[PDB]
DNA sequence: ATCACAGGATGTACATATCTGACAGCTGCCTGGAGACTAGGGAGTAATCCCCTTGGCGGTTAAAAC
DNA sequence: GTTTTAACCGCCAAGGGGATTACTCCCTAGTCTCCAGGCAGCTGTCAGATATGTACATCCTGTGAT
């Protein structure tokens, strides 16, 4: 019989690991591609400095955590250990987003 | 002999009432203005590294880090609400996990 | 189409530093929807920016000033 | 070939703070840079605030109240008072010198 | 006659959302902003419109935390607001 | 002086923000809220009025302290 | 006999809008005094986002790019680009007058 | 028959040795800050007014309390 | 639904101080000159990143047991 955790002790590994890093967790190729497709949309034959990818997936993920740790916590109001978007929905309303 | 000597701040004095001068904030800048002003952020500078160097030598590292300024603000109620719409690159979140989902 | 690059484990790895330790499949959807507005309305103002200034390329400065104009302040790009 | 235009921060200002406050530890880059830009942002800050106070009250000038009166409204509980009176005792030696 | 449970409850709801006029007393609430200024400075005097000010500003902040409290009582599969969905709706806003 | 915010004033409060069932141990906490916000917004105004060396605060410095904490108020200058 | 000091306010303004764009129609003190506030905070947002757009770019003139751009960042999309278009009209009859 | 250990498997914190590149220190220089004056008006201060804030007081009843 | 109470309104009265005006002086903008503090540029070296192997920490399931 293969060792297998149980569902929920890797998920709070993940977590612990995950909050004593400092690293970004998007990979920078897919992220930088998206930014300049958004930006298509603005202005054409646009150009972007390192430091402006860099800056821009910083304060995405920054603003994505902050966002899931208010759905974390709307998800536990709701006698709930699972995130679900009507958690977010609720979350982006309380903060005034939508 | 320079205004931050003076007044016994390691801040620049002179820089800061340049600024104030050249910053489109009023007429005119009073000469104790820049004083009080570079008093200030050399004592919030104090705070910020104070705390950030503790960390550090908490975490066994010499040189401060992005890791620690983001832990020393967080950590202190005052400067995490001075702080509270600011990011810091490479700073990370603080190891907060709710005790509904631990086994 | 690169809205997919946000793969399923980068949002479960943003969401696990959140603290989050269960997610429904239904969210990743939902997390790039609003990813997307989010990186929309900031790279709005940073062209905005970058075209008052008569250039071409987008920088780490008019992305700062973005970010401040949204109550988003960033530390550590000038 | 020719030297970069200057661009004044505040590193060796932190620096001497650092060495004050920690002799033995020093700092990296980033860090440097994002104690710079915190600087830029009190001083933004504080100075705005001065500017709301003295248009408010009719005044052209912003002293050493003016400032006073925008960090007692900016800063949170300790750190205000705290600030209040570092502030007073430099302004105090710099008179009291010349 | 007695109506059920809930009745009277919409119908304030659509009185009180129909009307604009203040819902606190006047008195007491200047009794409690000197009161609150007290802990300040001694001897304060205030201006009749600056009261008027601040009891709007905090009925408006009360109106707009009950809204959210409400959203927080439904994200519960519930219909009663509890202490528990305005210390949540406080800090989701990033007020606690 | 706190409580003479009445439970039927709290109530009212509630009411025009939709809610419909309002239970027991809301008022406490509406109550300790709005003392909070009350002292933050009093305290911004008195720094303002004590600024301007006046011993009277105006609708001004209200207006002032609410729109320092972004809660612009129209309607008072 | 004390005459009460002057206190400028775009109540004429105002009045004379309304009545373009509702002659058989009033407007009372309060509200009168809303708009007022709302017409002071506007100017004061623009004014500010053109001063630092022009602090920014290291210019030492506000111009009328600079209020574009101003109107440009802060109102939602087609109030934005309505405001845009009529500013330039009203700025090409100018420039065409005198 | 449902509940504490036994022990195996996995992961993580912990010495230890290399190496490197980023940080701290030294140097030249130039530009911005300091010294030394003058002009002028912004602001501090005194006098005055009246207004607008505060205090009180009785009656009504709507609202608060139960 | 019933009982209580204080909010509200109308009115009156006193005076604290907000606002205005006048005056004057001293504090700061402005200018010129001078010099040294700070910034760009090099450069060496050691703090931390990277393996690397190891000692626990912890989880999980079987299993003996009172």
């Amino acid at each position: 019989k293969p060792h297998r955790y149980r569902p929920g002790t890797v998920a709070l590994r993940e977590i612990r690991r995950y909050q004593k890093s400092t690293e970004l967790l998007i990979r920078k190729l897919p992220f930088q591609r998206l930014v300049r497709e958004i930006a298509q949309d603005f202005k054409t034959d646009l150009r972007f400095q390192s430091s402006a990818v860099m800056a821009l997936q910083e304060a995405s993920e920054a603003y994505l955590v902050a966002l899931f740790e208010d759905t974390n916590l709307c998800a536990i109001h709701a006698k709930r250990v699972t995130i679900m978007p009507k958690d977010i929905q609720l979350a982006r309303r309380i903060r005034g987003e939508r | 002999k320079t205004r931050s000597s003076r007044a016994g701040l390691q801040f620049p004095v002179g820089r800061v009432h340049r600024l104030l001068r050249k910053g489109n904030y009023a007429e005119r800048v009073g000469a104790g203005a820049p004083v009080y002003l570079a008093a200030v952020l050399e004592y919030l500078t104090a705070e910020i590294l104070e705390l950030a160097g503790n960390a550090a030598r908490d975490n066994k590292k010499t040189r401060i880090i992005p890791r620690h300024l983001q832990l020393a603000v967080r950590n202190d109620e005052e400067l995490n609400k001075l702080l509270g719409r600011v990011t810091i690159a490479q700073g990370g979140v603080l190891p907060n996990i709710q005790s509904v989902l631990l086994p | 189409d690169n809205i997919q690059g946000i793969t399923k484990p980068a949002i479960r790895r943003l969401a696990r530093r959140g603290g989050v330790k269960r997610i429904s499949g239904l969210i990743y959807e939902e997390t790039r929807g609003v990813l997307k507005v989010f990186l929309e309305n900031v790279i709005r103002d940073a062209v905005t920016y970058t075209e008052h200034a008569k250039r071409k390329t987008v920088t780490a400065m008019d992305v700062v000033y973005a970010l401040k104009r949204q109550g988003r302040t960033l530390y550590g790009f000038g | 070939k020719r030297r970069k235009t200057r661009k004044e921060s505040y590193a060796i200002y932190v620096y001497k703070v650092l060495k004050q406050v920690h002799p033995d530890t020093g700092i990296s880059s980033k860090a440097m840079s994002i104690m710079n830009s915190f600087v830029n942002d009190v001083f933004e800050r504080i100075a705005g605030e001065a500017s709301r106070l003295a248009h408010y009250n009719k005044r052209s000038t912003i002293t050493s109240r003016e400032i006073q009166t925008a960090v007692r409204l900016l800063l949170p509980g300790e750190l205000a008072k705290h600030a209040v009176s570092e502030g007073t005792k430099a302004v105090t030696k710099y008179t009291s010198a010349k």
